């Protein structure tokens, strides 16, 4: 069973809407030192922007929109890895639903990179994800 | 001489965001967190051999995102 589980949450939209996706995490109150991830969404939806703040960790997220990549370090003022703030977005994504999107369910999630680091030595947690359904009607 | 491995602050044989974490920690609490002599050499990746600062940690983050290249091995 995964050490930490991301909840992309579920959303409803109509064609033409922007959806704000708040990605939550449950680490079972374990601390996390850093994340380095990539995102995707089912076509024809697009991720238009990755927010540069992580509310769960009160830190700046570095992004590369060309690969939908994002990373950060999550340490307190003495360098200790942080427990994520319960209920707070770890990442926020802004998703565009084009005007001509057919009715359907379109998933947002990770795209083959989802690193969650434990410490300072390369050790990582195992990771799972759930939800991320954007139901367009 | 032993060839350096630019980016590999923690000397685990790969460059990834844990290297940025170690850099930050060594400045936040030097009593608790240190780099080895090799790690410190490895960690200075930008700034023209100015020493290790937060900009080195950020450069490793950029590298993990595909935005920059690490400096030459010596
Ligand atoms: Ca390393
Ligand atoms: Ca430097």
């Amino acid at each position: 069973n995964a050490d930490v589980v991301f909840d992309f949450q579920n959303y409803t939209a109509k064609a033409g809407d922007e959806v704000t996706v708040d990605v939550l995490v449950d680490s079972k109150n374990k601390p996390i030192s850093a994340m380095d991830v990539k995102f995707k969404v089912d076509s024809p939806l697009t991720i238009e922007e990755i927010d540069k703040e992580s509310l769960a960790f009160n830190t700046t997220v570095m992004t590369n929109m060309a690969i939908l990549g994002a990373n950060f370090k999550s340490l307190d003022d003495k360098g200790e890895p942080l427990v994520p703030k319960d209920g707070a977005a770890v990442f926020t994504l802004y998703v565009n639903v084009p005007a001509n999107t057919p009715d359907g369910t379109y998933y947002v999630g990770f795209n083959g990179k989802n690193e969650v680091h434990k410490s300072n030595d390369g050790s990582q947690f195992t990771v799972a994800s759930k939800n991320g359904a954007i139901t367009v009607g | 001489s032993v060839q350096k491995f630019p980016g590999d602050a923690n000397c685990d044989g790969i460059v990834d965001i844990s290297d940025a974490v170690l850099i930050m920690q060594t400045m936040a609490n030097p009593s608790k967190y240190q780099m080895t002599d090799k790690g410190r050499i490895n960690a200075d990746v930008t700034g023209n051999s100015d020493g290790v600062t937060v900009l080195d940690a950020q450069f490793i983050q950029s590298y993990c995102l595909g935005l920059v290249e690490l400096p030459p091995v010596e």
